């Protein structure tokens, strides 16, 4: 499928409204995000901020200005011609059920198919937080698409002015295995459908690499053969560098 | 008379499109708007007109705060012609458009044209009245079409924001004669008793 | 696990290789040189 | 489409139920009786009047007597030739799949002709013939040794109506949650 | 004197991004922020003024353009005043031409503690940016001529030659300053993304590996076969060490897949 | 106001030497982070080093949380309270204190204040005092080598 990759420029402006605006009472933060959509890889080179408020006990009642829509867009095309709206961002993981409602204000301006990109302020994960979400006739889904940041040297260059394997991988395997089960004790306090058809097929597709055991030794040993004479070389380095010291040893007694 | 802001709640549902008007009246509202519109933009140097269309479209807002009509009128042909009204979540739009406008000193105010009666209970409207009545949020209430079947559900609301004519709380009730759209709302007091005209 | 025995004679020998490295050269700093 | 909106009166849904089941007992696609439970179909009509033929078809595809066969439909409908052809298809996919997960322990899904010849009472000829349709239809990637008398079932069906399993599949996730967790701290200290 | 300057994190991205994309015209920006005393200026957020063809003159600022904007950003939260505004250098170190002095005489009498920056997104690639900024004269501490900008440490003067050359002479059109940036707890953690989505991606260089798994060792022993015999004519060490250790480490990533 | 605000932080520090009042310790650490002058912040650093003197191990409690703090000028004054509260005789683990948090902190105003530090946990021996300054002098960031400078002129003169 398709990519999203986004920019520490972005990332980083959509978690610094929160404490700008100083939102609490457990609100959101909703801001709209530019870039081009056409590509396979979707680029977000720009983010703004624009002024949200729901209420909590009514899911009905939604107000968004459009005259930051249309003003920011006077701002862009006279400074980046390039950069048109491809969506909108929220300030927290948890999806709401207003999310179809922000999509009908955003399909007459986008020209393509609206962005929904999902930003966690508390950062309570583990790795990226962000998640991309892309709503499609399904009435509609949400399929989402891996999140990454975008290598250029106008974005990464100021964090490392700012800042400056497995062990990480099996601590977010953790977290997958715990929303699973949560999902089916509160499952059964509710009774006593997707997500049952799809895991019933992680299970037949880890005792059944076990068969496999026979197989996987055979390239397991060419790691230690590799490594067997990898590690001869490392003494051709560390016996030339004592040969080397010992010669350095006789230049300072002779002189 | 003073600087105020002033935002106009049209009614896209059903009852909307009958003969109140010649032609449709879902189309004669886009003349009430221009009518206001001339009326408020002469009389103070600097003055803006929002729109919120709450009846079978969403709470969504067709036009903010703006000093041109182009996009206002042009926004009424395209939007929902068919719906149902709701005046108990429509209200609360206009609330939180007003903190959006230009000056902070305009008086807060809010037009609402209601076409036909809403289905919702009429309890909501008491906490809500309340709610704007705190605020000191001017309610202009007009009524016409509605009156020959049934009766006015808008009252009780009124009842519990009643304030005297000077803040608040000014409800009106439209005479079903042969009479223009645009001189119904000007005989009655809205645009009177101001600046200029 | 015949493999990984190989592999520790190698470690064993880094480790032993900087047991003796800069002793014999510690005395070339604090005597006087030229 | 039809019970949301444009026109949910009971008119045009009792013309319609008499075609779900015909399609549904004619039609080999969609598993069998599967899709019948789903939607309200047999709660809006009646039980007789020649309705009462689904309910014999979750009884003769599980039981699998013969004499429910037979009896399951009447010569007013059987005399088409669609079912005629489709008379064994109906009962290959059941007896096929409950075999599956009876034999399934842990990693063998494997099956016999016997196990299948008890079931479905055909020769090992019409075992081979009867699987093989339905493999090549995409709903097993698995396949049949005719030579060692074995058959190779993989895991393509979802395998719905479920509620058994998610107990036990609970436990399961336990299982790989506590390995991990082990493993995880092993590598921490060393 | 040295005075320390306060930019926030969210502030030099923005103003990085804005004066790397279009590399020449030397574009230009407003900010906002916040002050204490003479001797702090604090920057919060950045504005970005429109492009014009005239490379930052008298006639490229629109007074109609940035009050409208003004207004917008004081419901989006932001309080503070403008700053001052922060000029694109491309290719040149810091400092002031005649047509940014001249530019930047004309808003003395708007704002007083505007404060000129001059940004340099070309050559700040090498990890430490490039950037000073050179503040106006709004006194109080001055009159005509006093000693301000406490809390002297840190860098020096640096600039190229006619900034250095006055400063407590004259302090008004131009004087030299330092940059400073602010952190927090939460905006550490926040640029910390980069390193279960990433597991998936660690297994896909591991998955087309194990197509090639004889033909990747097989390129490396026989290249080292030929580095080794380089060693025999001697009679290098360089390049046989990295060729080893890229070998290295491609063998315990293999080991973490199982 | 910051104008008179430089003088009253370092005026309160001179009244709290030796044993001090305690709630003067919250007090002091809670409004420095609230407050929003350079000068005043920078300045209450250095008062809350002159509150604890002589302490030792009983000042071990505003030691640690000045130093889990991640601002510039809270941990400047972080290594001056090391240094006056184990003036004198000192103890083993207030040097190996000193020394991580001039090593993996970047602020080189930080890691200056804690290299000049040690000159007041030696004042017991002046003898071995340069041992330990020549194998910091050698060092990068030549605002360290500036704070390892005074480390004699503090001891040994």
């Amino acid at each position: 499928h398709e990519k999203v990759t986004i920019a520490p420029l972005v990332l980083l402006s959509a978690l610094d409204h929160y404490e700008r605006t100083q939102t609490k009472e457990n609100k959101r933060c909703v801001g709209v995000i530019l870039g081009d959509a056409n590509s396979s890889t979707i680029r977000v080179t720009n983010s703004f901020a624009l002024p949200f408020e729901e209420d909590e006990k009514n899911s009905d009642v939604w107000f968004l200005d459009h005259n930051y829509i249309e003003n920011m867009n006077e701002m862009c095309k006279k400074i980046n011609a390039k950069e048109k709206l491809i969506g909108w961002y929220h300030s927290g993981p948890k999806l709401r059920a207003s999310d179809l409602k922000i999509n009908e204000l955003f399909k007459k301006y986008t020209q393509n198919n609206p962005l929904l990109l999902i930003v966690d302020v508390k950062q309570q994960g583990v790795g990226l937080p962000t998640d991309a979400y892309v709503a499609i006739e399904q009435e509609k889904t949400f399929l989402h698409l891996p999140c990454t940041i975008e290598a250029e040297e106008a974005e990464e260059i100021g964090v490392e002015h700012l800042l400056r394997i497995r062990l990480t991988n099996q601590l977010k395997s953790l977290k997958g295995l715990q929303s699973k089960l949560k999902d089916v004790v509160e499952y059964l306090d509710k009774v006593i459908h997707t997500i049952l058809g799809k895991l019933q097929d992680v299970f037949n597709l880890n005792n059944l690499q076990k068969a496999l055991t026979v197989k996987t030794n055979d390239e397991l040993m060419v790691i230690y053969i590799s490594n067997l004479v990898r590690s001869i070389i490392a003494f051709d380095d560390l016996i030339e560098n004592k040969i080397q010291n010992k010669k350095i040893q006789e230049q300072r007694v002779k002189d | 008379m003073v600087l105020e802001a002033t935002v106009l709640v049209i009614d896209n549902s059903e009852y909307s499109r009958n003969g109140d008007f010649p032609r449709t009246r879902f189309e004669a509202q886009i003349d009430s708007v221009e009518f206001i519109f001339q009326a408020k933009r002469n009389s103070n140097p600097e003055n803006t007109v929002g729109l919120i269309s709450g009846a079978g479209a969403n709470p969504r807002v067709l036009s903010t705060f703006t000093a041109e009509f182009g996009k206002i009128l042009a926004g009424l042909h395209d939007t929902q012609i068919e719906g149902k009204l709701h005046m108990a979540t429509a209200l609360q739009i206009a609330q939180l458009t007003l903190k959006h406008r230009q000056n902070k000193v305009q008086h807060q105010r809010i037009v609402a044209f209601v076409c036909s009666p809403i289905s919702d209970s009429r309890d909501e409207l008491i906490r809500l009245a309340k709610t704007l009545k705190k605020n000191n949020v001017a309610v202009d209430i007009i009524n016409f079409g509605e009156i020959e079947q049934n009766t006015e559900l808008l009252d009780e609301f009124i009842a519990a924001v009643n304030n005297p004519q000077e803040e608040t709380s000014h409800l009106l009730t439209v005479t079903p004669g042969p009479r223009l759209l645009y001189e119904n709302i000007a005989s009655s007091p809205i645009i009177l008793e101001e600046g200029s005209s | 696990q015949v493999f990984d025995e190989r592999i520790k004679f190698a470690n064993q020998l880094h480790d032993e290789y900087l047991v003796s490295m800069r002793y014999p050269e510690d005395k070339k700093t604090q005597q006087n040189e030229k | 489409t039809l019970e949301p909106s444009t026109s949910i009166t009971l008119a045009e849904r009792q013309q319609l139920a008499y075609d779900l089941s015909i399609s549904a007992l004619l039609g080999d696609k969609i598993y069998n009786f599967g899709e019948l439970l789903h939607h309200p179909i047999m709660e809006t009509i009646v039980n007789d009047s020649n309705y009462d033929w689904l309910f014999q078809l979750l009884n003769a595809l599980t039981v699998g007597d013969f004499d429910k066969f037979d009896s399951l439909i009447k010569v007013q409908i059987s005399k088409i030739p669609i079912l005629a052809q489709h008379e064994s298809f109906l009962r290959q996919k059941i007896c096929l799949m409950t075999l599956i997960e009876t034999v399934f322990v842990k990693n063998i899904r494997m099956l016999s002709f016997e196990d299948i010849s008890k079931a479905t009472h055909l020769p090992k000829d019409n075992v081979e013939h009867l699987v093989m349709r339905a493999i090549s239809l995409g709903l097993l990637k698995g396949s049949i040794d005719q030579v060692n008398e074995l058959v190779t079932i993989s895991w393509v069906q979802p395998r719905i109506i479920s509620g058994d399993q998610i107990t036990k599949m609970k436990d399961r996730l336990v299982e790989w949650n506590d390995q991990v967790e082990k493993l995880g701290k092993k590598m921490e200290a060393r | 004197t040295k005075e320390t300057v306060y930019i926030s994190s969210i502030a030099l991205l923005k103003m990085l991004k804005h004066g790397r994309a279009g590399v020449p015209m030397e574009v230009m920006g407003l900010m906002l922020g916040e002050f204490v005393d003479d001797y702090t200026v604090n920057v919060v957020d950045v504005f970005a003024m429109p492009q014009s063809g005239t490379g930052v003159s008298v006639e490229a600022v629109d007074d109609v353009f940035q009050a409208k904007m003004m207004d917008m950003l004081k419901q989006t939260g932001r309080d503070q005043m403008v700053v001052g505004w922060y000029h694109s250098h491309p290719g040149f170190g810091c400092w002031l031409s005649s047509v940014d002095v001249n530019t930047q005489k004309s808003f003395e009498q708007l704002n007083s503690r505007a404060v000129a920056v001059v940004v340099d997104p070309i050559q700040s690639v090498k990890g430490k940016v490039v950037i000073d900024a050179f503040r106006l004269i709004d006194t109080g501490a001055l009159i005509n001529n006093l000693e301000p900008r406490q809390t002297t440490s840190n860098t020096g003067l640096l600039n190229k030659a006619n900034i250095q050359a006055l400063i407590h002479g004259l302090n008004r059109h131009y004087y030299s300053l330092n940059i400073d940036y602010h952190k927090t707890a939460k905006e550490t953690k926040m640029l910390m993304n980069l390193h279960y989505e990433e597991k998936e991606e660690s297994n896909l260089a591991a998955t087309k590996s194990m197509v090639k798994i004889a033909e990747q060792y097989s390129k490396r022993i026989e290249e080292e076969k030929e580095l080794t015999e380089e060693e025999l004519k001697t009679r290098p060490k360089k390049h046989l060490s990295e060729t080893a250790d890229e070998t290295l480490e491609n063998n315990i990533v293999s080991v973490l897949t199982a | 106001s910051a104008t008179s605000g430089e003088a009253a932080a370092l005026g309160m520090g001179l009244c709290m030497l030796g044993t001090g009042k305690p709630e003067a310790i919250h007090d002091m650490f809670t409004y420095s982070q609230e407050t929003q002058h350079g000068n005043i912040t920078r300045g209450l650093a250095v008062g809350l080093a002159l509150i604890n003197y002589g302490r030792q191990e009983l000042a071990d409690d505003l030691i640690t949380k000045m130093l889990a703090s991640d601002e510039s000028l809270l941990r400047y004054g972080g290594a001056f309270t090391i240094a006056l509260a184990y003036a004198g005789t000192g103890n083993n683990s207030a040097v190996k204190r000193l020394l991580h948090v001039a090593v993996s902190d970047s602020n080189d105003d930080v890691r200056r204040a804690a290299v000049i530090a040690l000159g007041f946990v030696l004042l017991r021996d002046y003898t071995t005092v340069p041992r330990i300054v020549q194998l910091l002098s050698k060092s990068h960031n030549a605002h360290v080598r500036c704070g390892t400078a005074f480390a004699l002129g503090i001891a040994c003169a």
